[PDB]
């Protein structure tokens, strides 16, 4: 029917137009986030650079993890929440084999949405309004207290977020977070002086800010560059929708003109 | 056709885990033989001859054929199972109040260990040995440290 | 003492599944004897129906 | 099924009990239980008097068993009662006319029986000269006044029909 | 009417948002078998049944068989109760009360 | 052309239904608390 | 070019050669190379003997180089055949009918030369009741049994045609 076709038309070049509009903000808000992201990074990189000159190894045998994910409340990105979603279950299954009592924390709606049906029984807290606004540091700070004011004495912690490697490719990357046993009981920090348990616990929560807010800064211009890239295929793919039901309109209403031609001709041909 | 109505939670709660698939597949078929029941009547309707009389011109052959039916012997079966599920339920209704029997001894026991712990003297005329009488996990064990305090220090 | 007493009720409430075996077999003979006399019914009245058909 | 007959109804009721001014209503090829159900509601809401002929209200009806032709006229018919109300009395009259789309589509259903080649959509060739001697005499003149409110039927809710 | 009025209702708002639970359990509620048309009173039964929360504890798959044994048990003890909606044409508060009983006493024993 | 993805009625007008019907039902639950 | 004709050669080899009784095939409007093609593969399974009377299919064949008579005729013919199979023969008979729909055009192509003012699509006016009764002939009655297969076209995938 032709009303049938005009309206599908009408309704996939208004769907095409906000995909397009949409894949502007994202572009604008991907340049803003890949800026930031250079500070951000040398920033949380230098805050790893202890466990990696001192070569913490963290425990083979503890019993209690804590597994953070990070992600947004914001979809239309494409896998970056699947990403998290997949790897924070594996890893799940893949410790509660070994006995380990692992709890979940999931910055963003996505996730939390996500994992809540199959994983509740393992959950600690979860944190909203993560995509709207760029995260900041107070972001982290808020998150690193609420996972410190929990008594959730956790022995070993890994942080599960999208590494930015470019505008077409993100990979999900994990990152571990040491307690004050493991970073205390190493023999590679008997070279650190002036070192004492409580120094050792301020720094570890210095650090454990610097992560999150490390992570949060990759995440966000991997999810800016996957919604661009997603809204990039979604106006591809309704103008293509819109070109094939042009053609199917045309066709319709030349037969429709038609057919009210032989209606007049006939009724005329009977007289 | 006397049937004994059941409660069917009380069913329930009365079946050991090794025969739960039995009692339901048992509460599956009361409900299909309820149904079938339900779903065909009492006694077929004899048919009168009348429009097998006057509508068959053939000799004596609808004639025979009502004799023949009129006088058969249609096998009614026998119960042969309902005897032995009397006897089972006489045998278990022995067990039960057997173990009832028994059930109310533990009773009488714990009725007369809490009229004991009911009148206990006030803790403040009560020595140690009282105490030890009362709740004798409050006694020390001078066998295993036979030495003062007679228990470790850090319980202490 | 109160688990005891339950105990007790549950005991006093077994009889249950030997009413629901007894309710089965009474209804499975009855349920036979009427399909059988609903056969022979049938069996006599369709040829007597063949008969008067042909 | 979108409330023609239930709004204008409401209307027959809000304005023409609000009224003292003869209204007409006119029913052109509706439903005939529609019919009884309005006779029956201005019977009971007293704005049609059975004894003590007080009423207020004229009544013209040919419904759907109608043949063509009558469904026609029909409109006329209440038309020209309101037109008289209006012009032999100078009263301010109220003018109800459902569904007026069935007037036209009278017409069709006999222009080919007339001799008369089809238009667009099976239209009479008369349509608009048709619709515009009926439409052109319901009108306020300086005699009289005339409300006229009429259910519009829009087939299949094209609204370009 | 007292039935299907709220029936309507929630049905149309299961429709703005496909609550949910209880609209999928009103619409697995409609479906019916081909050849087997239901009495207005044991219609009347169901609906109330799946409009007063009796269905909500179950799974929408299970819903149809319950209807099934649900009727079976309703025409097989029950004849009163269908009989009294049959006759005075609505529910009275104490029928209300008493298929509210059946009901609830069957859903426990479901 | 405003307007005209819920009035084509398709998946896409089904679901943004659905999304003002959420949205609103969670603030008039919000609002109606607060009063 | 969607498998109407491979899905009834499916059907024929998957069916026919299984079955007990008779079987006619109408070829009606449809490729002479598949008729031949048709022919000799039956000749060659065995199902057509050429040498002795332990044939199982019967023929029929006007194809789409024939007028149109023939086109809207070979169709009754092949029901003929097939009557007699199930009337007089009592006989399960299998029907294959390839293609059906040329019977309805082939009635086309003579119906404005009949005289008749067309219908809908430029078809005969008579397009149902011709149909029907052309198709209620080829049914089970209680004399014996026919199972009809008919591949049928669809112009320009119009279903709605
Ligand atoms: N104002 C209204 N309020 C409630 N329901 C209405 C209203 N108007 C129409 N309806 C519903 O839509 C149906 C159609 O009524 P109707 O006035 O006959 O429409 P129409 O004349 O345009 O075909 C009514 O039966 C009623 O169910
Ligand atoms: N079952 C099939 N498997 C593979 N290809 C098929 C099948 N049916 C049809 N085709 C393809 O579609 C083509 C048309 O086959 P045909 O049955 O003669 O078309 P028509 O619908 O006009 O009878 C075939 O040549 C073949 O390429
Ligand atoms: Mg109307
Ligand atoms: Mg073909």
């Amino acid at each position: 029917t032709l009303k049938d076709i005009t309206r599908r038309l009408k309704s996939i070049k208004n769907i095409q137009k906000i995909t397009k509009s949409m894949k502007m903000v994202a572009a604008a808000k991907y340049a803003r986030a890949e800026r930031e992201l250079k500070p951000a990074r040398i920033y949380g990189l230098g805050s790893l650079a202890l466990y990696e000159k001192a070569d913490i190894k963290g425990p083979e045998d503890k019993k209690k993890h804590l597994l953070i994910g990070v992600s947004s409340d914001r979809g239309l990105c494409g896998a970056i929440h699947s990403s998290i979603a997949k790897q924070m279950k594996s890893e799940v299954a893949t410790l509660t084999a070994a006995g380990k009592e692992v709890m979940l924390v999931g910055i963003g709606d996505k996730i939390r949405g996500i994992l809540y049906r199959t994983h509740s029984d393992q959950f600690l807290v979860a944190f909203k309004e993560v995509g709207r606004k760029p995260p900041t540091f107070g972001d982290a700070s808020v998150i690193a207290l609420e996972l410190l004011n929990s008594g959730y004495e956790f022995d070993e912690g890994s942080i599960i977020f999208n590494k930015f490697r470019s505008v077409i490719s993100y990979k999900t990357e994990e990152k571990p977070i040491f307690s004050l046993n493991t970073v205390a009981s190493a023999d590679s920090m008997s070279i650190y002086d002036d070192i004492d348990a409580d120094v050792l616990q301020n720094y570890q929560e210095y650090n454990l800010a610097n992560i999150i807010y490390y992570s949060l800064k990759e995440s966000t211009t991997s999810e800016q560059s996957a919604r661009m890239t997603a809204m990039d295929n979604a106006s591809k793919n309704a103008s293509e929708m819109i070109d094939k039901l042009t053609l199917t309109f045309n066709r319709t209403r030349q037969a429709v003109i038609t057919k009210e031609l032989i209606e007049i001709i006939s009724g005329a041909a009977a007289l | 056709l006397a049937l004994k109505t059941i409660d069917w939670v009380a069913f329930a709660e009365i079946i050991p885990q090794n025969q739960k698939a039995i009692a339901s597949s048992l509460k599956s078929w009361n409900e299909t033989l309820t149904s079938r029941l339900a779903a065909l009547p009492e006694n077929p309707p004899a048919i009168d001859w009348a429009y097998y009389k006057a509508n068959v011109a053939k000799a004596g052959l609808v004639d025979d054929f009502e004799k023949k039916f009129n006088a058969l012997k249609v096998p009614v079966p026998e119960d042969k199972y309902t005897a032995q599920v009397d006897a089972e339920e006489k045998e278990d209704v022995k067990s039960c109040a057997e173990w009832v029997s028994l059930s109310k001894a533990r009773i009488v026991e714990y009725e007369k260990e809490m009229e004991k712990m009911k009148n206990l003297i006030p803790f403040d005329q009560m020595t140690i040995e009282d105490l030890n009488e009362a709740f004798p996990e409050t006694k020390l064990d001078k066998k295993k440290y036979p030495y003062w305090p007679h228990q470790p220090i850090e319980n202490l | 003492i109160d688990t005891e007493k339950s105990q007790q009720a549950l005991v006093q409430k077994r009889h249950y599944l030997f009413d629901v075996q007894r309710n089965n077999i009474a209804m499975a003979l009855e349920v036979t004897y009427r399909e059988r006399l609903y056969r022979v019914y049938k069996e006599v009245k369709n040829r007597l129906d063949y008969h008067i058909s042909v | 099924g979108v409330g023609k007959t239930v709004l204008i109804m409401e209307l027959i009721n809000n304005v023409a009990k609000a009224h003292g001014g003869y209204s007409v209503f006119a029913g052109v090829g509706e439903r005939t239980r529609e019919g009884n159900d309005l006779y029956h509601e201005m019977i009971e809401s007293g704005v049609i008097n059975l004894k003590d002929a007080t009423s207020k209200v004229a009544l013209v009806y040919g419904q759907m068993n109608e043949p063509p032709g009558a469904r026609a006229r029909v409109a006329l018919t209440g038309l020209t009662v309101a037109e008289y109300f209006r012009d032999q009395e100078g009263q301010d009259v109220l003018l109800f006319i459902d569904n007026i789309f069935r007037f036209t589509q009278a017409g069709s259903e006999v222009s080919a029986l007339l001799g008369r080649i089809p238009s667009a959509v099976g239209y009479q060739p008369t349509l608009a000269t048709d619709m515009g001697t009926m439409q052109e005499r319901i009108t306020t003149t300086k005699k009289g006044s005339i409300t006229s409110v009429q259910a519009i039927y829009v087939p299949a809710d094209d609204l370009t029909d | 009417k007292q039935v299907a009025g709220t029936m309507k209702l929630e049905l149309a708002q299961y429709r703005e948002v496909a609550l949910l639970s209880r609209g999928v359990r009103l619409t697995e509620l409609l479906k019916q078998g081909q050849y087997s048309p239901m009495a207005i009173e044991e219609q009347v039964a169901v609906i109330y049944a799946g409009v007063r929360g009796y269905l909500d504890k179950l799974e929408p798959s299970k819903i149809t068989k319950f209807e099934n044994a649900f009727l079976s048990h309703v025409v097989s003890q029950h004849q009163a109760l269908l009989g009294t909606i049959r006759a005075d044409g609505k529910i009275s508060e104490q029928s209300d009360a008493k298929l509210k009983e059946i009901v609830t006493n069957f859903l426990a024993g479901f | 052309g405003a307007g005209s993805i819920r009035e084509a009625g398709g998946a896409f007008g089904k679901r943004e239904q659905a999304e003002e019907e959420r949205y609103f039902r969670a603030q008039s639950r919000e609002q109606l608390a607060a009063l």
